[PDB]
């Protein structure tokens, strides 16, 4: 009931202070995902 | 009407102050012929005429032609009637030639009926001739040139100036106090002087040089505008 | 009176003029 | 722990050449070759476990840069970027999306003068961002620019010095290349306003192991029988010799000397030549003796590489004085490489006489319309109408041009002239040259028209004119009978 | 002797240069007599006659008197013989009296060969009389004065000089275009031009009004330092 | 906008001593009391205007830290803390509750080996938020480490160039302090590894401490050209080229003379130079216009004048001649009286016509003196009238223009003194004293230019009788004059 | 069971961005509550030396 | 009277100045 919900909270709330403190790690990790390079084309990586 | 232009003293401004007014008159929208009776011909020149034309009523009538062929055309609105060349044996000798002219009158009266031209300007020597007496009496007015020196001063106290004719001050300098005396000294003295004056301007003394009236020559300088204001005076006042 | 002044001043130093003048 | 890196100058010292990782380095370059073998010798140059990006603009980074088959690391990332501002401002974002850019290396190799069209204020922007990138992602990038006129922009990076961790110059001197130093900051120390002096062996740069700038090099002609004027001064007797020995000159400044009007050529090939070989650190003098010289001659001349041309009215001291104001100045403005396209603007109409209504509307739109002429001083575009008395044809013939450029043409009673690279000011004389007359007397009303956008006016309102109004080629008192 | 000047065109100041040469001459020593040929007599104003003073050469001859009174002495070497002031009727016809003054040629051929007279100066008029031409016959010299204007250059190509005559300038400015060329043009041409000029001087127009010669009026004008250059000239050549 | 801030060091250029709003720098010294007086000094350079406040340890900063009267802010405030590492790290915290960061100068005086316990990596760290914090609040902070042995501390410094604007050191050296800035930043460049020296008086850390070529003229004498060379001065007017001088010792003065008024002066002042600096100097005169005759040039010569350049000559001529009189001393003497010089240009002093008597004895006391050159003095003339004119006449055709032109009458013969003349230019001068026909008046002519011919003359003309002996014209034949008739016969 | 899990969700949701403003407005909390009291220790102001 | 009008083309200011006034040029053909 009401303990559950607020146990949830010692859960969700730190989820949420964790997933804030790696910001940038999501970001570079979306980028690297989706890789939408807009103007700058790596032609290829040579030998 | 005929105005007559006579000088008190040879070389005051008499010839180029008529060619500078018959100029001022023709561009005034107006018929002018302008009649050079000074032997000394140097009003053609003035108005581009080739020196060695020697065509001329006096010379026309010295040849027994036709005085009348001898005109000229300038603009169309201004006449000239050159007087001609004479021979260094006529210069010499004046008397064989002066009373052989007189026949001129006759044909200056009836040009002036003729109802062509509205002014005849007529420039006349100081020689106290018999034809520049008749021609002189000719003229409806007069105008006597002047310049404001000792010369003309005394001139105007023992020579006679023509009836009724109005004083015209020519080459008038700068920075002459004997210029300055003198003209104070006709303000008062001198009831025939008319108003307006012309000056020392260059432009005269090039007009010549160039064989071109004041006017056209160069309509800015000061003696342009002193001949247009002689001009104007004329239609008002030398009207009839 | 200037101009009377000044004709009695050129009078005197011209006798020309003070000749035919009076 | 995070490796350093290492600039690809041999005979360098470490002080000067290490890049740590964490920084923003800054180069300029004065030729695009130059740039390039730098970017290929710095390839070449970095450890086995170096990571290198390249990025490339306006071309195939995997065509024209290679990679040593003995030293080197093992692989390096080509980027290929389009020659936009866009491109630079994404770097950042693009480079993140395809690499995890930490402790990685960043060469930027750019196109002929691609960063003159960036704004000062966006540049910093993009510096402080870079550098707050670089830092957080502890990466180093380099930057190779070829470019001449980045003067300004050069004192832009010297007032963002703090952006920047190191700021050097190089300059093509003939035989060697200068490497100016402004700051260099490292793990072993800080080093600011060093000059060194570089040399290319086969696509190779080693260093040689400001000392010129005093010497004066001057023609005899320039100083009407003066001797030397000092210790730095030497005299040659024709600007021939004086060439070979500014070829061995690095910083002095050479004075040539004009006689007549055959020199301008020989002289524009040899400041080209000069200027190409040997930077800006030059100052190229020409001093005209005689008036010999034409206005399109002395933009020829400037364009070639010359500071300026002293006129022949001013006194000698007075072209020494230009020679001392030129002291201490660097030619910025772009010479191009090809010499004949200079020449070619020497006189582009090259068409003289009696033109037709059309035909001279061409001629002037097509002279109009060159791209490779000076703005608003292509020419002067006159309009006359004669006075009442006289026709157009009277005055068509009264009418004779003496200069390649001129153009005649008669139509709507009234007279158009098209002097080439006339003035305005200098007009009244080139009309008392072409007219035996004098003007005023011939003509009552004058228009001129001498700016393009003007000229283009008149061009095209010239064009509506119908056929049949085209053409091709004091009083005189007369006798009458009084009556 | 008999040094003739006359005027090529009037206003040209004859009268006044006469005046003035008289006084250099006399300056220097030379017995001096001018006598007046112009009708309007102004050179007698010149000396300081009196405007009333009516005797004349001319006006005795008509009168039947002897002209030999008619004279006024200025300083120990110079004398006056002006021409004397007509009246008004015979101004008007000059036809009436020109051809009675023949008598003058040999009076002053007599006081030529008197010899108490270094210098005569005549003044002469300008209008073809037979009296001016006796004048200018009797003449030893002559000297022509023209102003450097288009009115005398047109003259000097159409009328006839004395023969013999040198042309003087007067009334040169300072600062005329046209004036300067035909100066230049003269001396690249006419070739009896006289090499002394005589500048317009405010002392020349100052002379008449105070009835004396330009010389006496004020010793340091330029135009007077040019007259007695001109008279040392005469000297010099016209002797 | 945001005022610049400087080192508490005299004589120390703004390259190194200004110190720009929002950056860090690092002093070490080797003193506490050297820490003190330069913390001082820091203190009392700052402008009125000024926002300081200071930190230091160990000590109540109010009595330790003094301020001059005379320069410095208007007043400072102070902090005190504890010899703790805390008191660093929450330095900025600390700040910022009393004081607004903006625009604020920060000295962090430490105690004697106060840094010594601060490990490497907390010190890069609290280095690295100094620096953010600075550059977000606009702020400079100063910390000046008495120390001995930070060398560890001292390459981490060198090591941490990012967060430092600049890095210096100042070791005590028995007799002075050297300053060694490893690297400094500021608005006015950067400078790196240079070795000073400051030394401690009173006080105030101060920073401690032929002409063959050099070419001195007029800027006249390059007309609107300005200098050819370095050592080319140029001065505005003859006189401050005259004042600078007499601080040269073998210079080449080139003086510029426009109007004949400026010969005194100019003659005067080569005398003294000539008198003054010694013989190894080269004195030289340039005309502009025309300004000089052959007296004149000769009095200029003996002032002291190597060579005179005339003004038909062009610039580059005169440059020339410039390099020409190099290897050339002055070996002519120069009398220490210039009056007498000045005397020598002009000995006649008196003009026009004369007595036969007069003329004599004045041309023959010209070419008596021995201050005169020899056979330049003058040229005698005597004129014989052609036989159409005399003599008188012929005097009064002559008006000499020069005060040394003087003539007489005598014997039928006009005799003309044209002083310091030369026989080459004898008729230019009498064509200048005659109408224009050159010398038609008179017939023949007799020249003597030479003293010896002069003075035979001069007894020659003494022996005549002075009954031909003539006076003037104008003044003999000399109101107005009234004509009396009188007949003519 | 259904409307248990449909509660746990509501919650999860609505306390995810609670601690996502936490974090993101950490530094002003922060800085707000220094300008309050917080506690200004160690370096004290000794006067202001004029 | 004695007038030379021959050579007179010889010269660069007599040029001049029968180039500005037509009168004197007339004469001098
Ligand atoms: N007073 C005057 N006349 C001018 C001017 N421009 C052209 N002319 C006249 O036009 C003729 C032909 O000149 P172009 O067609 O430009 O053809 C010219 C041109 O190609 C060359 N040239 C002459 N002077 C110069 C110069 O100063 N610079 C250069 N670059 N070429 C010159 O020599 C050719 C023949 O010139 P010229 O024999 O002198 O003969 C010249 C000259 O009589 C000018 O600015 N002033
Ligand atoms: N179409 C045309 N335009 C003309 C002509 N003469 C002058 N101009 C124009 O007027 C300017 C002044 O030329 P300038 O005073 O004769 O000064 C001239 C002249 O003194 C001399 N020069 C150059 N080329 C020639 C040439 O071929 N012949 C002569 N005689 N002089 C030349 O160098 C100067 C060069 O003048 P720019 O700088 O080009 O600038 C010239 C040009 O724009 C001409 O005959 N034709
Ligand atoms: N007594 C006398 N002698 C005369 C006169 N004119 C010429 N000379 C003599 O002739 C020489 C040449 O002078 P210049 O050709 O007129 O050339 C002169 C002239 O251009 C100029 N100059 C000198 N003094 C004066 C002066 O007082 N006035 C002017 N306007 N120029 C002067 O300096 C040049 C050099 O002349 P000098 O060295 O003096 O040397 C003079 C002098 O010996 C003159 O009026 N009186
Ligand atoms: N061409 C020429 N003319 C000469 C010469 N000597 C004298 N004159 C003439 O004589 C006038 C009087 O000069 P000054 O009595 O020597 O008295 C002179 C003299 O003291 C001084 N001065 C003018 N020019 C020069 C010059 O070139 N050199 C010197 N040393 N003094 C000069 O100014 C005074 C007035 O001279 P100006 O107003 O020019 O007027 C000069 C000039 O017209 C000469 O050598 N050449
Ligand atoms: N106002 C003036 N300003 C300047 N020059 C003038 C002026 N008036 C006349 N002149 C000049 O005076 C000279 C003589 O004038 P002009 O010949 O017309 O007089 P004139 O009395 O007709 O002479 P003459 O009858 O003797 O031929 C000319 O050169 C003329 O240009
Ligand atoms: N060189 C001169 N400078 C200034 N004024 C002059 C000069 N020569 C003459 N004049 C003036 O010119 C005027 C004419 O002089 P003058 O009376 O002698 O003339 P003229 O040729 O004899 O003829 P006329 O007697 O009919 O005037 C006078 O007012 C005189 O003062
Ligand atoms: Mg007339
Ligand atoms: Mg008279």
């Amino acid at each position: 009931i009401i303990e559950i919900i607020v146990v949830c909270a010692l859960i969700f709330f730190p989820l949420g202070y964790l997933a804030r403190h790696s910001l940038r790690r999501i970001r570079d990790t979306l980028r690297l995902f989706f890789a939408k390079p807009r103007y700058v084309k790596p032609a290829g990586t040579l030998r | 009407a005929v105005l007559g232009l006579q000088g008190v003293r040879g070389g005051v401004g008499t010839t180029t102050i008529t060619a500078a007014l018959a100029w001022s008159l023709q561009m005034l929208g107006e018929n002018v012929l302008v009649v050079d009776a000074c032997p000394d011909n140097l009003l053609r020149l003035s108005f581009n005429v080739d020196f060695t034309h020697r065509q001329g009523w006096a010379r026309a009538m010295l040849d027994g032609q036709d005085w009348r062929d001898a005109g000229l055309r300038y603009t169309s609105q201004l006449d000239l009637l050159p007087f001609g060349q004479l021979s260094i044996e006529e210069q010499e000798n004046p008397q064989h030639w002066q009373t052989r002219l007189s026949d001129i009158c006759s044909g200056l009266q009836q040009l002036k009926a003729s109802g062509r031209y509205q002014w005849i300007l007529i420039d006349l020597p100081r020689d106290a001739s018999q034809i520049t007496h008749q021609l002189l009496s000719l003229c409806d007015h007069s105008l006597a040139i002047v310049n404001v020196d000792a010369n003309c001063h005394i001139r105007l106290h023992q020579q006679a100036l023509p009836d009724g004719a109005h004083i015209l001050i020519n080459n008038f300098r700068i920075g002459s106090q004997v210029q300055d005396d003198i003209y104070q000294l006709w303000l008062q003295s001198q009831r025939r002087l008319l108003p307006m004056l012309i000056h020392r301007d260059e432009a005269m003394a090039e007009c010549l040089a160039a064989k071109q009236p004041v006017g056209e020559y160069r309509s800015d300088a000061l003696a342009a505008e002193e001949i247009l204001t002689l001009a104007n005076w004329c239609l008002l006042n030398y009207s009839g | 009176i200037s101009q009377r002044e000044q004709l009695a001043a050129a009078l005197k130093r011209w006798p020309l003029l003070a000749e035919f003048a009076q | 722990v995070d490796p350093v890196f290492s600039i690809g100058i041999s005979s360098l010292w470490d002080e000067l050449r290490h890049m740590p990782a964490g920084g923003v380095w800054w180069f300029n370059v004065d030729r695009h070759e130059d740039a390039i073998s730098l970017a290929n010798q710095t390839i070449a140059s970095q450890a086995e476990t170096a990571h290198v990006a390249v990025i490339s603009m306006d071309s195939d980074p995997a065509k024209i840069f290679q990679l040593d088959d003995s030293q080197g690391p093992e692989k390096i990332k080509l980027f290929s970027m389009l020659n936009h501002e866009k491109g630079l401002y994404y770097l950042t974002r693009d480079l993140q999306c395809s690499i995890d850019p930490h402790n990685y290396l960043f060469i930027l190799v750019c196109a002929n003068n691609a960063w003159q069209n960036i704004p000062a204020e966006r540049l910093r922007s993009w510096l402080d961002k870079m550098n707050k990138w670089s830092r957080l992602n502890h990466c180093s990038l380099l930057v190779i620019n070829p470019g001449n006129n980045n003067d300004k922009q050069f004192s832009l990076l010297l007032e963002e010095y703090r952006s920047l961790f190191g700021l050097a110059s190089l300059r093509f001197q003939g035989d060697q290349h200068l490497l100016d130093i402004a700051f260099w900051c490292n793990e072993k120390g800080v080093s600011a306003r060093q000059q060194l002096s570089v040399q290319q062996q086969n696509g190779i740069w080693t260093l040689v192991q400001r000392s010129d700038e005093k010497r004066i090099l001057s023609n005899v002609a320039v100083l009407e029988g003066a001797p030397p004027l000092s210790e730095h001064w030497q005299l040659f007797n024709n600007n021939e010799v004086l060439f070979n020995e500014a070829r061995t000159a690095q910083a002095a400044t050479v004075v040539f000397s004009l006689q007549q009007n055959a020199q301008i050529e020989p002289l524009a090939r040899s400041i080209h030549t000069l200027r190409r070989q040997r930077g800006s650190a030059m100052k190229i003098l020409v001093r005209e003796n005689t008036a010999s010289l034409r206005a399109t001659d002395e933009r020829l001349l400037l364009a070639c590489g010359a500071n300026m041309v002293i006129p022949w009215n001013a006194p000698l001291s007075r072209c020494l004085t230009m020679i001392e104001s030129v002291q201490g100045q660097k030619f910025s403005r772009y010479v191009p490489e090809d010499i004949t396209t200079l020449l070619s603007m020497t006189q582009p109409l090259k068409l003289r006489g009696f033109q037709k209504w059309d035909v001279f509307c061409n001629a002037v739109n097509n002279m109009m319309n060159n791209p490779l002429l000076p703005a608003h001083g292509k020419g002067v575009l006159v309009a006359l109408r004669p006075v009442p008395g006289i026709r157009v044809e009277q005055a068509l013939t009264l009418c004779r041009p003496n200069r390649t450029g001129d153009i005649m043409t008669i139509g709507g009673n009234r007279l158009v002239l098209f002097l080439s690279f006339c003035r305005i000011n200098d007009l009244d004389t080139a009309l008392n040259h072409i007219f035996p007359l004098p003007t005023g007397d011939i003509f009552s009303n004058r228009m001129v028209w001498f700016e393009d956008d003007q000229i283009s006016a008149e061009l095209v309102q010239m064009r509506l004119l119908a056929p049949e109004q085209w053409g091709m080629p004091r009083r005189i008192p007369e006798p009458m009978r009084l009556l």
